[PDB]
């Protein structure tokens, strides 16, 4: 719509920004840990070479 | 109003918020394209 | 009904929006976790190829 | 009866609506879990095909 | 509750209409579920 | 003939709320109880087993 | 409770009617259940 | 005695009715459990027929 | 309790009648149970 | 004695009645359980016939 | 005056009704125990 | 002695009566259990006949 | 305790009478128990 | 809530439009998921 | 001595009597238990005759 | 305590007499117990 | 000589209630310590064993 | 303690008397206990 | 010489209630430390064993 | 936009700086610990030479 | 704070952030030159 | 400090010393008897 | 020094005396236990003669 | 050029205390971490072993 | 913080100098450690 | 030359109490530590074992 | 710098001195224990001779 | 003063304290000499 | 802190002198330890 | 001052503190010399 900006007359900008930042950081950490536990792991997969051997 | 903001302040905040959100989404899209080029998952 | 908008004369819009956002985020996380535990898993299914081998 | 609407002069509409929404959501989650745990599971039943094999 | 008679009548009408619509949706979903995976 | 005077002693709101809550809890309890016995209708492989 | 005589009479009438309807629904459901899965 | 009704000038009717209802409901539940735990069980006795076999 | 004599009489009469009805229902249910599944 | 009724000028009738009813109910439940736990059980004694056959 | 606030006549009436009710309850208990002894003797 | 009744000018009659009743009830329960746990048991002794078997 | 002399005398008399009656009942019950199941 | 009639109308219109857009996005995502990994 | 009665100018007679009664009751129970735990038991001694067997 | 001298005298007399009676009962019971089960 | 002045320092009642309570708790200790030894008089089968 | 000189003197006198009596009882009990079951 | 002034610093009553309680707790300890050794006098079967 | 500096009229510079410093320190510690546990460990890998042997 | 204070703070903040990012980039380039992970 | 005059301190010290000496004498007698019965060193 | 007594103008004599007494008693008990736990034990060493044998 | 204005926002005393505490804790942690690896300088028997 | 401009300038100068000295000591220590026990 | 001014900064009584307590605790700790090693002087059978 | 003494117009000398003393004592204890736990121990090294022999 | 004592009181307390401490140390020394005569530990 | 300029200067001088003395003692102790038990 | 002491009191306390500390250190040194004579540890 054209009046969507009026949402800022209902929601406080500061709280919205703080919540967005915190949620994005926590989500990034969570997704990185979740992908680390699958077979898509990029650290402990001995590519290009294994450095402990 | 509830937040104490006038109409002009709301319009300006909405414009800048949309710009920043679009930039963030563009960065995310670029990163995901790079990841798909490296390690396809589907 | 024609007079459905009067639902906003009983329920506070800010609380409704906050509840909707929180519930939708929690539901999305829950459904993704539920689908990950079944045989519909897309990360750890060695498709297209297995990267740890 | 014809005067059933008078039940709204006894019970508060807002609390009734909130209770209805919460109860319906919790009941939906509970019934979905219950049907998931039985023989009527639709996710982990290898239909149409098994994607992990 | 602080409601007048007319407000109670209007709320009852809208409540009944919405409840009937919700029940219709539930009935349609259960018909589809029975068509797919009968349980009885 | 004067049974209606029971509403001059008991508050209608509390009666209605208690009735609704008790009926819901009783329904859940009885459904569980019948579900744990030999009368189970979900895990009985009727009309046909779907996991096999 | 603060209710007068007429309010008590009206509430009793509507309560009786609603409870009878609920009992009728319960009886119909139990008849269907007995037709499907007898237990005694 | 003929004056037994004066028992209502000592005990509060509302509390008596509430206590009676609660006690009767709890006693009904308890007795149904107790009869269920013996060999008088009517649910899990395979009469008239066993439905899980 | 704050009750007068007439209120006590009326409450006692209605209480006795309701209690007798409840006892009659209980007796009928126990007769049916004995006819189905004797225990003694 | 002849003046035994004077016991009601020192003891409160309502508390006495409530204590009596509560004690009698608890005693009845306890004695029924004790009789059940002994050889005099009437539910789990297969008389007249055993129904879990 | 009195600790419980009752008068002499009130105490007499309460004592009479209490005794009557207690005797009725004891009679019911005795009948039940006679039936139980007739069914399942324990001594 | 002839002046023993003066013991009621020192001890409160109501507390004495309540204590006596409670102590007698508790003592009765305790002694019944104590005799019930010995070989003087009258319930679980198969006299005059065993009813379970 | 707030009791007078006459009140104490009356309470003592009734207390003694009731205690003697209770002891008599106890003695009768113990005689019956000894007749049934001696323990010494 | 303190809202007037016009504010309620405007909020309802914008809420309905946004909800429809969200439902459309959800439908598109579920169609894409069905094209890849059918579950029924 | 001849002035022993003045002991009642320190100790409250009510407290002394209550303490004496409570101590005597507790001591009686404890001594009965202690004699029961030894080989002086009179309940589990099969005298005059064993009743369970 | 707040007791006068005469009240102390009377209480002492009655207390002593009651204690002697209690000790006499104890002695009789212990003679019976020694007659039944000697322990030393 | 002047030992009676010890009661102008120490409170009688707290002392008469302290002598009694100590001598009853010492009575129960010195009796349970001579029952856990070879001097027990109850479980010693003298004069005769009554449960045999 | 609030005691005068005479009260303290009489206290000490009867305190000593009763303590000596208790010592006599204890000594007699220990003498007979030694006569029965010597421990040293 | 002037040691009696130690009572213008310390409180007689607290000193007298502290000597009594310490010497009763010391007495009970030194009697249980000599009962756990080869000096026990109760379970030493001297003068004769009584449970045998 | 060109008015991005106006964000400082919404947020508080001191809290932002403190949060940034704390988050950066914690993130650095966490990432170093995570990399230490993988195959990319640089301390305990016997390169260029093992010093305990 | 006023508008000019916000402008000055934004300028200095952006400059410092760019310097920090440059340092991070240099460190990651050195790490890649030493121990490649991809 | 403790509210005692000089004379009260003198008297308390005298009786305290006398009682302590008597207690130590009783202890010494008991220990001599114990040594006579059951020597430990 | 010749002015050591001034230590009593900064340190309270009563607290010093109480602390000294308590510390000396506790130290005496501790040292006696420590010497008891070694082979310097004088009670349980069968000297001059064993009394339990 | 105007970096010193950072001291018109942050309190110098708190900054100094935080810096000192953080540096001390970091030093302890890094010394432990290097001790737990094979870069240990205490239990490496260099130059010689003193317990043998 | 209650600091004037000149105080801020002086504190910044001294803080920078001390930080540079600390970093110099740190790099000297790390050079010695690399000379003794190389880790990369 | 002006070290005594430290007493215009620190409270003498607290310093003295802390010194005494720390010295006592350190003495106990060091004695226990030396006891736990092979420098033990009590349980080392020198000059002669007394339990044998 | 030449004005380094101004550090005492910011930090309280008493707290600084107390913190220094406490930290140095704790560090000394910690380092002594750490050296004791390694093979640099000077107590349990049987040098010059072993005294428990 | 902190403790509320004058100079003379401090002097008297110090004298008596030192005398008592010396007596206690003498008793300790005698006891340790007896213990060494009985059970040498070094 | 309430200190003036002169007090700060004097405290700094004495603090520096004491710190240097402590560091010298530590250095001497470490030299002795290295002479006895080298660790590197 | 922060402790309520004058300059002369500070001088006197410092002198007595130094003397007592030196005496304590001398006693410790003598004890350690005796211990080294009995049981050398290095
Ligand atoms: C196979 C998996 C790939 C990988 C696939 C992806 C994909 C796909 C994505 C990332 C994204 C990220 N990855 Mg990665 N990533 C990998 C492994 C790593 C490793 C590592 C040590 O292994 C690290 C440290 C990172 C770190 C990062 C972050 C830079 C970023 C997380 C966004 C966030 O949480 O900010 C959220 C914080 C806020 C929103 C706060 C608001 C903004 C603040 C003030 C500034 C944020 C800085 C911003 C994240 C930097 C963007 C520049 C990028 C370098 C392009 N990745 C491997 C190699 N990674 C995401 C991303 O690029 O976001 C742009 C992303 O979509
Ligand atoms: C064999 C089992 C079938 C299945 C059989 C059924 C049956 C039978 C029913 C559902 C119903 C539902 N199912 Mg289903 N369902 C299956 C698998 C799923 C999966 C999954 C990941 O596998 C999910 C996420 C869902 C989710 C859903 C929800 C959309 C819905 C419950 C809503 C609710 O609780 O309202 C509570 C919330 C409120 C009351 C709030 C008020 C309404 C708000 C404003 C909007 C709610 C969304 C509404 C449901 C929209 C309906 C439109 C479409 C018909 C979906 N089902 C499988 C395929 N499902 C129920 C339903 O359709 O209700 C209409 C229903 O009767
Ligand atoms: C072998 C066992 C049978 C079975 C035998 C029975 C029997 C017998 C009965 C039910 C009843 C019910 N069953 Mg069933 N039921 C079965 C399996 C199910 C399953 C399932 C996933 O398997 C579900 C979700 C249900 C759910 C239900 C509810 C609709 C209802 C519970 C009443 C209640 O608690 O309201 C209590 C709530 C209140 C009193 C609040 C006041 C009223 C509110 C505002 C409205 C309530 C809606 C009402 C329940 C709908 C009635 C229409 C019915 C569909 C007939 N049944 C199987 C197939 N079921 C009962 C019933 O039909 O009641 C009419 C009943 O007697
Ligand atoms: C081998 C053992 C015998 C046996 C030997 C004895 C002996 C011996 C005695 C009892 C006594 C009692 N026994 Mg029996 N008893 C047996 C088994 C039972 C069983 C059972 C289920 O097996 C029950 C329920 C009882 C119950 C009783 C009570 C009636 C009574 C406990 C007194 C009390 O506590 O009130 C104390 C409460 C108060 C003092 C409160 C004040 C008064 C209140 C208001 C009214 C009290 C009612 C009074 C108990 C009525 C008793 C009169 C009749 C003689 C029954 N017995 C078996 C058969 N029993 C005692 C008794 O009869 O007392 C008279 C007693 O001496
Ligand atoms: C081998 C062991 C003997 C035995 C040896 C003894 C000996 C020896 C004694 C008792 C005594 C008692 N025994 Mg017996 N006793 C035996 C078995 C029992 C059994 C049982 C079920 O087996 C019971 C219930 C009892 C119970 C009793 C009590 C009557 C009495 C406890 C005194 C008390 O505590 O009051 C203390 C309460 C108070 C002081 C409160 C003040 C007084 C109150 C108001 C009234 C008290 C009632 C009084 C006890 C009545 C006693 C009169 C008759 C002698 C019974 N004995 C067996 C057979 N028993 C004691 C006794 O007889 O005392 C007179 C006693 O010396
Ligand atoms: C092998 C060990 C010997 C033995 C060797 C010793 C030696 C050695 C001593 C005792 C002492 C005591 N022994 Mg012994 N004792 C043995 C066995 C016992 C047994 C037992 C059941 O076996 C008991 C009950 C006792 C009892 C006692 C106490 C009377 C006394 C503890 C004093 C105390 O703590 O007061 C603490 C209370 C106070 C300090 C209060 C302050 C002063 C008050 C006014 C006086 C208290 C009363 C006084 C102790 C009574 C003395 C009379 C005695 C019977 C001589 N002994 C065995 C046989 N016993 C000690 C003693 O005799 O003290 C006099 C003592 O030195
Ligand atoms: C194989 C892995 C490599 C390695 C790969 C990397 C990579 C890649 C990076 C680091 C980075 C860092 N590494 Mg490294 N690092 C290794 C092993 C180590 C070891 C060790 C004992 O083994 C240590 C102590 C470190 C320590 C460090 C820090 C200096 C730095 C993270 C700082 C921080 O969290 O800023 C958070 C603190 C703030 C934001 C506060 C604000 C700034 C304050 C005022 C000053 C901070 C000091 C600053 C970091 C100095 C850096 C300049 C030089 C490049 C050192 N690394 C090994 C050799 N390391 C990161 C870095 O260099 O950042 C510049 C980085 O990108
Ligand atoms: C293989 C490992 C090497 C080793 C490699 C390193 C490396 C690399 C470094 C150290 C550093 C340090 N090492 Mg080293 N170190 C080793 C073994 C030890 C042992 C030991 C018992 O074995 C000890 C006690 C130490 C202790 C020390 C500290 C002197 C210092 C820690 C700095 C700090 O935390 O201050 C932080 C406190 C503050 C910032 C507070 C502010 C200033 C305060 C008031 C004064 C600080 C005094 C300062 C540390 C003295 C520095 C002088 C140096 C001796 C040259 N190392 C072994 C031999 N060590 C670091 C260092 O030298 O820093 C200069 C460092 O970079
Ligand atoms: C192989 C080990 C040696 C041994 C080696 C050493 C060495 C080395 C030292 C001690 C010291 C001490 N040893 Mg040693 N010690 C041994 C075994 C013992 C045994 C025992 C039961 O075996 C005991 C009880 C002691 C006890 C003592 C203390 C007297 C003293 C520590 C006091 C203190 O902490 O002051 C802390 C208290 C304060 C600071 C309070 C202020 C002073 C107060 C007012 C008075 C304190 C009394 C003072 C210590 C008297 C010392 C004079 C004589 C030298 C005894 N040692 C064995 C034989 N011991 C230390 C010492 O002699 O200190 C002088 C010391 O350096
Ligand atoms: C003020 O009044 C005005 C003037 C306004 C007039 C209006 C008056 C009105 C409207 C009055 C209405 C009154 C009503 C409706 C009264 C209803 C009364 C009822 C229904 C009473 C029912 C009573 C039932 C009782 C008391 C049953 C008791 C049974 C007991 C205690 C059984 C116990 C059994 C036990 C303990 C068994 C235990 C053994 C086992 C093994 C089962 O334990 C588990
Ligand atoms: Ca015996
Ligand atoms: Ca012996």
């Amino acid at each position: 719509n054209a009046n969507l900006y009026k949402i800022w007359l209902i929601l406080d900008p500061r709280r919205v920004l703080v919540s967005i930042v915190a949620f994005q950081i926590v989500l990034g950490l969570l997704i990185h840990m979740i992908v680390l536990s699958t077979d898509l792991n990029w650290l402990d997969d001995n590519i290009p070479v294994s450095y402990q051997a | 109003s509830l937040t104490g903001l006038t109409d002009d302040e709301a319009k300006e905040f909405h414009a800048i918020f949309m710009q920043s959100m679009y930039a963030w989404f563009g960065l995310v899209v670029i990163a995901h394209l790079l990841a798909w080029l490296y390690r396809p998952w589907l």
